[PDB]
């Protein structure tokens, strides 16, 4: 019943403008958030960012502000993360999953399988 | 902000039975899936228990991780220590987006 | 319930004699609540969130 697969590109080289989804469905996507987490190696869990339904008020971290633009339909229920200027220490696995509950994010049950890319 | 309390020394013998005691704060312990991470000196780190639902091959079945609430804490026993295996218990937590490094904890085995 | 002048409220009374002023039959927002990691802790007791 809870089958999610991730699929992309293999080898991309830096720089290249590229598009990737991972379609959430089978609920009801429209009171469900998209979120991202990446782990670095050796230490622990790093936030990314938040985004409010409303829209009117935007936080992002200091690390990401600026050069990435983030831009989500709830009518299609998908989310789209254009990639520009791919960093040396961006290169991990990337886990598209959806928060935990309703309007929860300090807790986390499931992890992130992961996507493929290639930095 | 951020305070961390930890006993300055304590120790039991072998056979016993010993606890080790980290408080967790920021949030409910219930909620909270603690997943151990260690980075032995002198090796390359690998990743050892990750998704809390998937057991790679060679995993042994002496550690299992739940969360008791009888008494707000968590128990947990190991067994077959090896040698190699003797070295410092560090347990960290995040908050927000905020990183606190620990006193320094040195335990003596007697 | 007009809560929000309060969550902006530039000063507030004296823990003796606050002017007592009941607001009540109304459902709450909680819109701007969800976003809690601008706050430094978070804290439930008696009861999981």
């Amino acid at each position: 019943e809870v089958q999610l697969v991730e699929s992309g590109g293999g080898v991309v080289q830096p720089g290249r403008s590229l598009r990737l989804s991972c379609a959430a469905s089978g609920f009801t996507f429209s009171s469900y958030g998209m979120h991202w987490v990446r782990q670095a190696p050796g230490k622990g869990l790093e936030w990314v960012a938040v985004i409010s339904y409303d829209g009117s008020n935007k936080y992002y971290a200091d690390s990401v502000k600026g050069r990435f633009t983030i831009s989500r339909d709830n009518s299609k229920n998908t989310l789209y993360l254009q990639m520009n200027s791919l960093r040396a220490e961006d290169t991990a696995v990337y886990y598209c999953a959806n928060g935990f509950g309703e309007y929860y994010y300090y807790a986390m049950d499931v992890w992130g399988q992961g996507t493929t890319v290639t930095v | 902000n951020f305070m961390l309390t930890q006993p300055h020394s304590v120790s039991e013998s072998p056979g016993k039975t010993v606890t080790i005691s980290c408080t967790g704060s920021s949030g409910s312990i219930a909620s909270n899936y603690v997943q151990w991470y260690q980075r032995r000196p002198g090796s390359a780190p690998t990743t050892v228990i990750y998704e809390d639902n998937q057991r790679p091959s060679g995993v042994p079945d002496r550690f299992s991780a739940s969360i008791d609430s009888s008494s707000n804490s968590a128990s947990l026993t190991i067994s077959g220590l090896k040698t190699e295996d003797e070295a410092d218990y560090y347990c960290q937590s995040y908050d927000s987006s905020n990183w606190v490094f620990g006193g320094g904890t040195k335990l003596t085995v007697l | 319930c007009p809560f929000g002048e309060v969550f902006n409220a530039t000063r507030f009374a004296s823990v003796y004699a606050w002017n007592r002023k009941r607001i009540s039959n109304c459902v709450a927002d909680y819109s701007v609540l969800y976003n809690s990691a601008s706050f430094s802790t978070f804290k439930c007791y008696g009861v999981s969130p």
